[PDB]
């Protein structure tokens, strides 16, 4: 269980469903191509006010892997950044986002190549195949810290709450429903 | 190792030249090399944090508070204290500053007009955002006292800030009294209403957590009813 | 399967759009289903743009009858609304996007054009039609959707509607009955020119398995959401606006009565009902929270 | 508190008479523990009750259950406290106060603390803020602290059935507000379908 556990950060993430939805999306669509669970990878973008985070929206990222490692093609990050600031001029790259378990070595190899990118990103992780109760959503922070001389990176656990736009309430309730004005 | 040696130097140069932010950025990197002494690394570190802390006030600066106060050595720092109050926008004392004031080079209490430095006006302002943050409206004497500055000061910072748009608010000049923007009325109902329902979230997941066997026992009752 | 919907047959789509049903029959597309990936994406950013119109491409494919929306994009242009084929200036963007996409997986192509109608109803305006037969004439099968977020939040329904054009010349059959909506005087004359070159499609929506899953556990703590929703001051301004176009109406329906279009106080009074009775229903939500919040005590 | 339970448990347990005597001026003279519930349960701090270090546990029963005003009426008995721990004791009063009402005047709290000008009391306020043991804002003009949340510090064993007490008061008040709208949409879809059904009957009077 090689992560952080320790002290708290920024503590102050409101992640929208749209972001929930993107990413089911994206492993829906893989799984459904492959005809197996594929691990997929993707960018958030939205708002940072202080010590406010605001996670918005997010979209599919490119990557390759050499021999057993991990590579995030940053070309077409940057290309796709020159896309998503023509119609989200207010937005910015917060962190990245990928499906499975508790964190890993592949996830803090991929954290550092996104770290290139920008200084403090989110980690996103959604388990597609929880077998609990809870929302399996979960979001990191990264802390560089040194454990017997060995300066490494790790992983801090962050609180979130969902986000309270009310166009996206009412867009949210009338799918999870699916069927006199009063 | 010589290599090591030009980089401090150059990041000292940057610290002498007053480019605090760029200082900071190359110190807090040489903290990071392990072929570098432990105790030499803190001393980086050190010296990235009192650039960071005199740097000018922004986003750079900012992100860079945000870094050292994730790195969990900065705890054994002298100076931690005044970085953790600054990033969760508490109000700096004077004395706490005092003790910050003697930990720094003379060429770093720089002072800009009539022998008031660039820290002192900048501690002045992050306390009166600070209090912005405490209070929906507060008196010049009181601020003044609690901000260890003049009345008179309290009001023309406070004046100025809010005209040059990084406070909000408004001054009554008459009963002397700056208001802070509330932002009150229904939305913080709807806000207390949220905080409310969350903490009912957070006690059924530390039910669950530490006794699910009343937790399950309990939960097909609601299903009986 | 819940999940069928998702599968892509790059071959039976060629299939299709090399049969070309729908030259044989203007009526042939009927239902449009959109994914809730789709919806939530061109709701929030139809909600982005807050009283102005934007627009976005929608990605998609067919099925017999069916237009199927999976995804959907937002453009860089200007002038929705005011200019025919507004689009056109984002071609060069659309090109880039599906090839970026292309990339990640995405393989379904252009199936649409989704914009706003902030505050003024779902249909399609003179620019729109023009914009639609375009499409319809160049692009076929496309399909033109239509959304006012401002209506969605007051109504607390999603206000959404699918459309597609007549070709020029062709006339529609008999039945039309036409779901009524208060369209504002600035907009009304050009609804009614252009109302009967244009057909509305039956809108559905899905979700996949694990979009299932996921909602029923963000539920689980999104309901505080639903009790803390202030909606009678958000868009605010949107009432008082109704209301004085209302206004406006009642000084047209009074002239109607003066000395001497078909009886313009029955709609007016059909207006001013859904507009309180949308502001009633706000004070509902409020009502509701002051009775579990406010009434308890010690 | 959290880290500290554990930290301060595991030397609870290993510590006798004189040394947990001194333990408990110890964890009352320490940031962020501002509830001691697992502490004074303890069968090694029910020893020194009714013993040698009897004034001890009543401080800590009073810094556990009781308020500022409730120390300086016993001053004589319990044993002396610096100023960070009389300030602890008045933080926790302002809890006890925030427990009670959302709205608290200067003069209530300047009273129940035992202060004398207006900066104290708005530093005690400023100082209970920054050690997350309450939320909220100082009003100046109206002379008045607004509570958003205050923190729980009494246990209370026998008064625990009060809490349920206001619990139920909550559910019964949600069983109303539910049945009501169960009342309310059927008297809705009651007039609509009557109403259609009224109009079926003058649209059968066309015919005639
Ligand atoms: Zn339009």
């Amino acid at each position: 269980s090689v992560m952080a556990c320790g002290v708290t950060g920024s503590v102050s993430v409101a992640l929208h469903p749209l972001v929930i939805l993107n990413i089911s999306d994206h492993w829906i669509r893989m799984r459904s191509q492959e005809g197996r669970p594929v691990q997929v990878i993707g960018a958030l973008i939205g708002k940072q006010e202080g010590r406010n985070i605001e996670v918005m929206n997010s979209f599919e990222l490119l990557s390759h892997t050499v021999e057993e490692k991990i590579i995030i093609d940053k070309e077409y990050y940057y290309t796709k950044e020159e896309q998503f600031k023509q119609v989200f001029k207010e937005l910015e790259f917060l962190g990245w986002y990928t499906t499975g378990g508790p964190p890993d070595p592949s996830d803090i190899h991929v954290h550092k190549q996104v770290c290139e990118i920008i200084e403090s990103p989110l980690f996103l992780k959604l388990n597609p195949m929880t077998k609990h109760t809870d929302l399996p959503v979960s979001v990191f922070e990264s802390v560089i810290d040194i454990i017997n001389g060995e300066a490494t990176m790790l992983f801090a656990e962050l609180t979130y709450t969902l986000a309270t736009e009310e166009a996206e309430r009412i867009g949210v309730d009338h799918v999870a429903r699916m069927t006199s004005t009063v | 190792q010589l290599q090591i040696h030009y980089k401090v130097c150059y990041a000292r140069v940057l610290d002498y030249r007053r480019k605090f932010i760029e200082a900071a950025q190359r110190y807090n990197e040489l903290s990071y090399k392990t072929i570098v002494h432990e105790s030499e690394r803190l001393e980086a570190l050190k010296h990235a944090l009192h650039c960071t802390i005199l740097a000018s006030a922004g986003q750079q600066r900012s992100r860079m508070l945000a870094t050292l106060f994730k790195d969990e050595r900065c705890q054994q720092l002298a100076a931690y204290g005044i970085l953790e109050k600054m990033y969760l926008d508490r109000i700096i004392r004077g004395n706490q500053l005092q003790e910050f004031a003697a930990m720094l080079m003379p060429h770093q209490k720089a002072t800009t007009a009539d022998g008031s430095s660039i820290l002192d006006r900048a501690v002045i302002e992050h306390n009166l955002l600070s209090a912005s943050k405490l209070y929906n409206n507060i008196t010049f004497e009181e601020l003044g006292a609690l901000l260890e500055i003049p009345a008179a000061k309290a009001e023309k910072i406070a004046s100025q800030m809010i005209t040059e748009g990084r406070m909000n608010g408004f001054i009554d000049q008459i009963d002397g009294i700056v208001h802070f923007e509330t932002r009150e009325a229904l939305p913080t109902w709807d806000k207390q209403i949220q905080s409310l329902c969350f903490q009912v979230n957070n006690l059924l997941e530390k039910i669950s957590q530490t006794a699910p066997e009343w937790t399950a026992q309990a939960m097909e009752a609601q299903m009986a009813q | 399967s819940i999940d069928e919907i998702y599968k892509y047959d790059k071959k039976q789509q060629q299939e299709i759009l090399a049969a070309k049903p729908w030259t044989k029959d203007h009526h042939y597309f009927k239902y449009c289903k959109i994914s809730a990936l789709a919806l939530l994406k061109m709701v929030m950013h139809a909600r982005s743009g807050g009283n102005l119109e934007v627009m976005g491409l929608m990605l998609g494919k067919v099925d017999g009858e069916t237009m199927i929306i999976m995804d959907s994009f937002a453009l860089p242009v200007e002038g929705t609304e005011t200019r025919v084929n507004a689009q056109a200036a984002a071609y060069e963007y659309m090109a880039a996007y599906i090839e970026n996409a292309k990339q990640v997986g995405r393989l379904e192509n252009a199936i649409g054009w989704y914009h706003s109608h902030p505050g003024y109803g779902c249909w399609l305006s003179g620019i729109d039609v023009s914009t639609q037969m375009l499409n319809q004439q160049f692009q076929e099968p496309f399909v033109a959707v239509v959304i006012d977020p401002t209506r969605t939040i007051s109504a607390g329904k999603v206000n959404l509607g699918a459309f597609r054009t007549y070709p020029k010349g062709y006339k529609p059959p008999d039945e039309g009955p036409s779901e009524y909506q208060t369209i504002p005087l600035n907009k009304i004359e050009d609804f009614g020119v252009h109302c009967k070159q244009y057909y509305a499609l039956e809108v559905s929506y899905f979700k996949s398995s694990l979009d299932r899953k996921l909602l029923e556990l963000l539920w689980n703590k999104y309901w505080v959401n639903t009790l803390s929703s202030s909606s009678l001051l958000t868009n605010a301004d949107y009432t008082t606006g109704q209301v004085f176009d209302l206004s406006e109406k009642l000084e047209q329906s009074e002239a109607q009565l003066g000395r001497g279009s078909e009886d313009k106080l029955a709609k007016a009074t059909r207006d001013s009902c859904k507009t309180t009775i949308e502001a009633i229903h706000g004070l509902m939500s409020q009502v509701i929270k002051d009775k579990l919040f406010n009434q308890i005590n010690i | 508190t959290g880290q500290n339970q554990e930290q301060f448990l595991l030397l609870a347990k290993s510590a006798k008479g004189a040394a947990l005597a001194t333990l408990i001026h110890q964890v009352l003279e320490a940031p962020g523990v501002y509830v001691f519930g697992e502490l004074l349960d303890m069968p090694n701090v029910r020893e020194l009750a009714e013993s040698d270090f009897a004034s001890t546990f009543r401080l800590l029963t009073v810094f556990a259950y009781g308020t500022y005003a409730d120390y300086l009426a016993e001053a004589r008995n319990l044993p002396p406290l610096t100023e960070a721990q009389k300030n602890k004791l008045r933080h926790l009063s302002v809890v006890t106060l925030a427990a009670k009402v959302k709205c608290i005047p200067y003069a209530v709290l300047l009273e129940a603390l035992a202060l004398r000008n207006v900066r104290q009391l708005e530093d005690l306020v400023i100082e209970a803020v920054y050690a997350d043991v309450l939320r909220g804002s100082l009003d100046q003009r109206n002379q008045r602290l607004e509570v958003d949340y205050s923190i729980g510090r009494d246990i209370q064993r026998q008064d625990l059935s009060a809490i349920a007490r206001t619990l139920q008061e909550w559910c019964v008040g949600c069983e109303v507000v539910l049945s009501g709208i169960e009342e309310q949409v059927s008297r809705a879809n009651q007039h609509k379908e009557q109403q259609l059904g009224l109009k079926q009957q003058i649209e059968s009077e066309v015919a005639n």
